[PDB]
């Protein structure tokens, strides 16, 4: 089981873009200098397999995707993976997958408290997991 | 010259036959004494002409007691129909499988393969056949299984759709609805082309929720059942933007041989009262078809996956707001699609709204939805069969009743074994595959 | 269509006979004189069920009417409602059974057996298709028991596969209204299980609680208890008919009811029941009659339900309702009453919903249980029997007719393989 | 184009409803039956619109007691409601927050939230939910906890707004108004983006001096707090010199995140006897506004500061005069703003003039204004509360309503920690910083 | 919707009764027959929280009458307003309690309370949505007590999350109507702090001060006294049956009235009360009436309430008046009256407003109070039990049928704690 958090108007704990970005670099070793690059969905579902151990299953999600039906896609692995842990914050996929910042940055931040929510402390090496 | 067949087995399948015939004649401008005071000859597939302006149905009502056929006879469509094709037994088969396929029904089947012989041989291009029968009888169950094994050894390879009345997981009318209902899926699994499942609870609960009648009685759930198959039926029977034939719906739904078992699921279903106070957007009704609440079979589709879909749309519908719709569903979370079917959606349109029957219940509405879908949560459904099936066997219960009547234990058993490997299939087709 | 022959046997069979007729001529509409008066072609579609067309546009009933003694057979005659009954079919002895099984088994009942039987076999070739029989007898006269079995063996014998009803009254637990009814009953329901495919047991003392408690009755005569005993009758058989909903007939409820060919033994009920002055303060919906039946002081047998488990439970209706409510009372009643159901066999309940209304009341129903409660009653006979057959008590009455101990020594017997019988699925998981 | 949609928990709730929509279909000209027999579609905020000229709201009418969801179908306004938003329970909480929060309130939040997401689904520009409901009732405080929580689960940035019937000072009508209050006002602090007080005694006092009405019933209350909502979404349904959107009101009237609790004045407040004998110029509407007696919470803003002050003027209204006004009313000596905020005011205009409703108490008039105002005083309220509460909690009275419903002591404390916090964050605040 | 079960005990409890339904009636507008002849829709709208629609448009009470001798039963059947209540609720004994607590709670009760429990689930079984069972008895009489003390017990075992309400005639302080009722009253308030949720102490000594006083009536019937505690009745409840600008109901009032579970022992009163001659020199506003309650001589409990403290004090209203006053008057009866109130229950009013006056007059309210004042009460009848236990008085009549001592000296003590818990949260700051 996973437990779930809200968003809704909290002072000094909303951090700012490329804070995040950093964030989101440093733990899945890789170089997105834009934050709505994140509609790929690709860095979500590589955050829930470092959050669970398996709880999703990498062969079908698309890291080299480049259209919208894969964003779509990857979603929908995504959504799976919340049904599966029992999180019931339902995505907006679709102003996701336009890529715009607004939603993408809503996304994100949710997805951050989310995941000081739910982590451990576990080491291992993204890579392996991406390849 | 575009000509498809009824045939409704059973008390439940001659009631259901009422409705739809009523449905149609209201949908054709027939009166009851078959006369006529977006259309193309649209009524040529369901009605036969004669001499004269009359209209005769082209419908086989078969059932050992003759209660409800002769209330068809007495009734207002007295004139209409031809008075062969109100076939009648002597004695009903009683809840017994064995008595509606080895003692009774072979004492009348010759005369009704021979009517519809004699219906298929004035016809000009014959689709198929569209069954109406139930599970839980005696007649429908028995006589059904015959009827399908007799058709596909005598006709070939024709669509035979059957519309049956799936036993409802705690609301029952039998005992031995158990028996029945696995001796006529594991006879029908190799002739049924396609299987429409529909449940009773469901439709309760749908007319309860949304008609708002506190106390309906089967002429609602019949009306209902009759809707769906006038939409099945639009394509063929009316102009359209993108028509759709019956070996469409067998092919697009049917992903395995054995699995060809989709459930219905019609949209809006709305009382005149609350007919005004919302437009009836088509993203609106689509919403409406996906909800778990308005499918019409007690199984939650959240917890399995969709192999296919196909939503055939009626009136005033413009196909990008259909596209948009789709799409919107597409996104939703509720709804994730197998791995091998990256693409489940089929899309029907006609231009012909759905009729209303004077004395109904629904409401006159300018668009319409019929969601036929091939998922996986009804092999579920199943299973509560098998165990109670598996209890009723614990003790050799009722058994007696087919043994002395022209039945072989080993046909239970068979039945049995079938039955899970069919469940089996339905669990392997549900797991992903590697790579 | 689908015809049933009634035969009545004993002095109980005759009078509840005769009042189940005037029930059936008031359901279809019929004078005493056998024309039609009604008002309804629904009366008609199907009066060939019981009744026979003669010439003249008369109907007369398809019953036989059987006993050893005339003073039943005048008191038919004489009163009302006794012309439309045709004249041979009132076959009747001399000097009665005397309350002695065996002769009316062995040797006053061979007398007129062939003539029952020649009437019988008249009468079903005359028929288009014979459906069934139904007989209205009692266990605890020598006349009934004996004629009955006798009769129910000969014909079974006759027509193998037809299916055939058996109306017993079982004599009262706290009194009793003979003798010598042990060892009646007892051969009677030897006879009974041999050659029957259901049995409906029925009880006075049930009877008068009912009618002192329920109905209000401070006064029962036993024409109230005929008329409750009738309208179960007509209550079981009018889904035949009369057009439904859920059409049923005779063979679905025997069907449905039987798990296993010995277990036909079932306890009928009847709702509503109301006083003559607490009538209009109630409401006559679906769950009130579905919370009448489903208790004891409204069961016809001296047995209450709830020492036992119930096996299965048909329900038939009549008149204009919503097939949904009755759906939902009996899964209420079903799922709250999990406990004195059997779990081996989910959803054990039999629905069954006619269009006609019984007259007066806009809606009625009957209630049909198969459950094993009814073993107390087998058990307490048979001590009975035991304790009247240890000391060869009135033995030398039936051994002076020819029958032998053996003979009640294989009834007894096979009377407790039924209680161990019924013990056994009680107790089965 | 811009949808807006309200909800209304408990009585109170539903008979602001009441008063508001009878506003707005008189402001738009829509009869009760839907018809429609400055203006942009300016009724397409609150206003859903059907095939036809009918216009149904989008609002939701929840509340456990049938009774005034009963007088709401049977009234005047029965044709206009959807049936479905018409949401009754069967028991009341009973002034208790466990009851409508844990026991009762789960059993139809479900259907509450599903009839939210279809409301939402067929929206384009949806800028958020309009809350009213009290913190006495138990059902209000209870549900409207429960329902704040979901909301912000589920939809992750959309403004909420609630103007909440707090609890008077001494005019009190329940006994256990304070552990509700107390019990709410923890739950909703995290969900809360800007809450709205008002008080009774209050609007009586305004009643009995402005209006001449010696004996005002509820009535007249939702007619004021009706016009107060009206003028704050004037900007939205109307054209205007300077509109002002919701978010403007959560940004500009929230200096920090756990302080978001401003109250609200109207101006002018004169009956048709005293309509005349005074222009109602524009500063004497503000100065009016000002003045501590035509505030609509017991709390003398005085002994405070303002930290932000938001003024919205509707009618023939001259922007220099509200610059002249403005300027006065900021030289004033009862009016000294904080430290660290050296310009609290924010300015909306807009041309529609406040609409006057037959057979109300007011007077039409040329202008109308709306003061907001997040003031320190309001502070010294939550005092009080904490007081009563400290004293029913020494002797733990009541408590066992709450215990024996699912709910814990601990719950109790850490909502009086939680007040005790929210208190000394308002005290800091009020104080000045060093150089 | 929210259906509520009515029971009465005793003959003090059918007459109580008879008068309550007659109000009822008469708020609803239903003939002796039980048909509709009002003139409002708003009296049709919730028929169904006291009434059961039965066909034909008529409706029955949903009451129960109990008693153990018949006579007050003939006199509820023969008298007008008796041909609506539905016979079978007719619940009646035959020799009578005889004035003892023992016979109505262990000895006779126990051969009546199936049958009324069986009543009472059918009545659950056929309601909507149950709010709460309501008691109308006397601690005086063995039956009223011991049979009302049972029921309460049994219900509340077989309903835990339901409410009761029990509407208890208590001794007056002065004369005692009877004997031995010391030990009825302690056992049945024993039995009343156990299982109930609030009990109005009504005194008939109080009743007949205010008759003589207020309503300036030389000759008060009997009647006359039910009138009030009827009106006082309907009073608490029209906020549930009618709509209001505040609407309550009895949970409401039970959760703000009850700060500790073992308090729950309140007195009624009833406003504006006037001759028939001084009714028109009066004007009926608001301040009329708020200054008619809180004084002793129309409090309906023999206790004077200034000798203790008020702790909780619900005021209900019925007829159009502005909310505003209302609060003004509650505010300024409750800080002139500083001294009476409990200062650790700030604002301790509960206020709820119906819109429907009562039957002619312009309008009216209730008054429920939940004060310490009472536990005097309480002392003086401790006393009397000590006084009369000490000796053993008449002790063996209630030794004769099972019971011991053990019972006595556990209520004695029970109540005790009873009023020292009162004392002590009298004395708390
Ligand atoms: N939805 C719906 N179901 C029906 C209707 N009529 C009958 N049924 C179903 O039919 C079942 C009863 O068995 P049937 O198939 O009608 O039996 P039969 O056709 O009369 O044949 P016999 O069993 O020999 O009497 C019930 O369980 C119902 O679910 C109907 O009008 N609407
Ligand atoms: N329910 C009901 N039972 C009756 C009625 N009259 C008699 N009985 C039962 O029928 C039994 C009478 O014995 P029968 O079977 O009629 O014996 P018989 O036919 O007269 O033959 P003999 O005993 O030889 O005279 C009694 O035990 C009664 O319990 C009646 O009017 N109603
Ligand atoms: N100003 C104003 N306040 C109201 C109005 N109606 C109710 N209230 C407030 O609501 C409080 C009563 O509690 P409610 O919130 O209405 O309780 P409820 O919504 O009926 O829910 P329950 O407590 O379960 O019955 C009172 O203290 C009033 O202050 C109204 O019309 N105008
Ligand atoms: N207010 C009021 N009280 C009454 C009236 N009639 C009787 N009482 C009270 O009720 C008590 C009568 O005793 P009950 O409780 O009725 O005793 P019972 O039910 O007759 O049972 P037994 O004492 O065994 O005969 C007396 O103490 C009276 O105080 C009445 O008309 N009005
Ligand atoms: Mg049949
Ligand atoms: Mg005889
Ligand atoms: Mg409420
Ligand atoms: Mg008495």
């Amino acid at each position: 089981m996973a437990v779930n958090v809200y968003s809704t108007s909290v002072t000094s704990e909303n951090l700012s873009r490329h804070d995040m970005l950093a964030w989101v670099n440093d733990s899945l070793h890789l170089n997105y200098t834009k934050i709505e690059q994140l509609c790929s969905g690709a860095a979500y579902c590589q955050f829930m397999d470092m959050l669970f151990p398996g709880c999703v299953h990498l062969r079908k999600v698309k890291f080299q995707a480049k259209l919208e039906h894969e964003y779509i896609h990857n979603f929908k692995v995504l959504q799976a993976a919340f049904k599966k842990m029992g999180v019931d914050k339902i995505i907006p996929v679709e102003k996701l997958v336009k890529g715009k910042f607004q939603d993408n940055f809503e996304f994100i931040q949710w997805f951050k408290k989310f995941f000081d929510a739910n982590y451990d402390g576990k080491d291992y090496n993204p890579l392996l997991a991406r390849q | 010259m575009r000509e498809c067949i009824s045939i409704h087995v059973g008390q439940a399948g001659v009631q259901i036959g009422n409705a739809c015939w009523e449905l149609y004649c209201l949908e054709h401008g027939i009166q009851p004494d078959g006369q006529m005071p977006h259309h193309h000859d649209s009524f040529n597939t369901f009605f036969s002409e004669t001499g004269a302006g009359k209209h005769v149905p082209r419908a086989v009502f078969v059932d050992l007691e003759p209660t409800v056929i002769d209330e068809v006879r007495t009734g207002t469509y007295r004139q209409l129909f031809h008075p062969e094709q109100l076939i009648t037994g002597k004695e009903d088969a009683a809840n017994n499988y064995a008595r509606g396929h080895y003692t009774i029904g072979k004492e009348i089947i010759d005369l009704v393969l021979d009517r519809i012989r004699k219906l298929a041989d004035q016809c000009t291009g014959l689709q198929g056949f569209l069954v109406f029968h139930s599970f839980g009888g005696g007649t429908g169950s028995g006589f059904t299984s015959l009827l399908m094994e007799r058709l596909s050894v005598d006709y070939g390879k024709k669509s035979k759709l059957e519309f049956s009345i799936y036993p409802a997981p705690q609301v029952s009318t039998a005992v031995v609805e158990p028996y029945n209902s696995i001796l006529t899926t594991h006879t029908t699994l190799e002739h049924s082309d396609c299987a429409f499942m529909v449940d009773n609870e469901a439709i309760y609960d749908i007319c309860r929720r949304n008609l708002d009648i506190e106390r309906p009685t089967y002429t609602n759930l019949n009306r209902l059942i009759s809707q769906i198959v006038s939409s099945i039926t639009a394509s063929l029977r009316f102009d359209g933007a993108l028509n759709v034939d019956l070996t469409a719906f067998q092919t697009n739904l049917v992903p395995y041989p054995r699995i060809h078992f989709p459930l219905a699921t019609y949209a809006p279903v709305i009382s005149a009262e609350k007919a005004y106070h919302e437009q009836l957007s088509v993203a609106e009704i689509t919403n409406a078809c996906f909800e778990p609440a308005n499918q019409m079979v007690k199984c939650d589709p959240r917890h399995g996956k969709y192999m296919a879909c196909c939503l055939l749309y009626r009136g005033d519908v413009v196909p990008k707001d259909v596209n948009a719709a789709i799409a919107t569903i597409k996104t939703k979370r509720s709804i994730q699609f197998v791995d091998w079917c990256p693409t489940g959606f089929k899309v029907g349109i006609n231009y012909q709204p759905p009729t209303v029957v004077p004395g109904g219940d629904l409401a006159k509405v300018q668009r319409a939805v019929c969601m036929l879908s091939n998922t996986t949560a009804i092999a579920e459904a199943w299973a509560r069969l098998d165990h109670k099936f598996d209890l009723m066997y614990a003790k050799r219960a009722f058994v007696h009743w087919y043994v002395g009547e022209g039945m072989e234990e080993g046909e239970f058993s068979e039945a049995r074994e079938d039955m899970a490997a069919l469940e089996k299939d339905y669990e392997e087709v549900g797991v992903d595959s590697v790579e | 269509m689908r015809e049933i022959v009634h035969i009545q046997a004993g002095q109980c069979g005759n009078q509840i006979g005769a009042k189940f007729w005037e029930v059936i001529s008031d359901e279809h509409g019929i004078d005493p004189s056998g024309n039609y008066v009604g008002d309804s072609d629904l009366q008609l579609e199907r009066i060939s069920v019981y009744y026979n067309e003669a010439s003249s546009h008369k109907y007369v009933p398809r019953a036989i009417l059987v006993d050893l003694e005339p003073g039943t057979m005048d008191s038919v005659r004489s009163g009302a409602f006794g012309h439309l009954f045709r004249p041979d079919n009132f076959i009747f002895g001399q000097s009665g059974a005397g309350n002695n099984w065996a002769k009316g088994h062995y040797t006053e009942g061979a007398e007129l057996v062939d003539s029952v039987l020649d009437v019988v076999r008249k009468e079903c070739e005359n028929c288009d298709c014979l459906q069934g029989f139904q007989l209205t007898h009692s266990l605890g006269g020598g006349t009934g028991s004996g004629m009955g079995t006798l009769l129910i063996s000969k014909v079974r014998e006759e027509y193998p596969d037809r299916i055939m009803n058996t109306f017993s009254v079982v004599p009262s637990p706290k009194v009793s209204d003979t003798v010598v009814e042990p060892y009646n009953a007892t051969l009677s329901i030897h006879q009974l299980v041999e050659n029957t495919d259901e049995t409906y047991c029925i009880d006075n003392e049930a009877l008068y609680d009912i009618c002192f408690r329920t109905l209000k009755l401070a006064t029962p005569t036993y024409g109230d208890l005929n008329h409750l005993v009738s309208a179960t009758m007509s209550g079981v058989t009018t889904s035949l008919r009369f057009p439904g909903q859920l059409n049923a007939d005779l063979r679905k409820l025997a069907v449905n009811m039987v798990p296993f060919p010995r277990l036909h033994f079932f306890m009928p009920g009847f709702a509503p029941l109301t006083a003559r002055g607490s009538q209009q303060y109630r409401a006559l919906t679906v769950p009130e009659l579905t919370q009448q039946m489903f208790d004891a002081k409204n069961m016809m047998a001296a047995c209450d339900p709830r020492h036992g488990r119930y096996l299965t439970v048909a329900t038939v209706f009549r008149g204009r309702m919503s097939m949904k409510e009755v759906d939902e009372q009996m899964l209420a009643i079903q799922s709250k009453n999990s406990s004195y159901f059997v779990e081996w066999i989910p959803n054990n309940v039999k629905v069954a919903v006619c269009d006609i209304p019984p007259r007066g009341l806009k809606m009625s129903s009957t209630f049909i249980g198969n459950s094993t409660a009814i073993q107390e009653l087998f058990k307490r006979i048979s001590e009975q029997f035991t304790a009247m057959f240890r000391r060869k008590a009135f033995l030398h009455w039936y051994t002076g007719e020819g029958m032998d101990e053996m003979e009640f020594t294989e009834a007894e017997s096979n009377m407790n393989d039924l209680v161990s019988e019924y013990q056994q699925y009680q107790d089965a998981t």
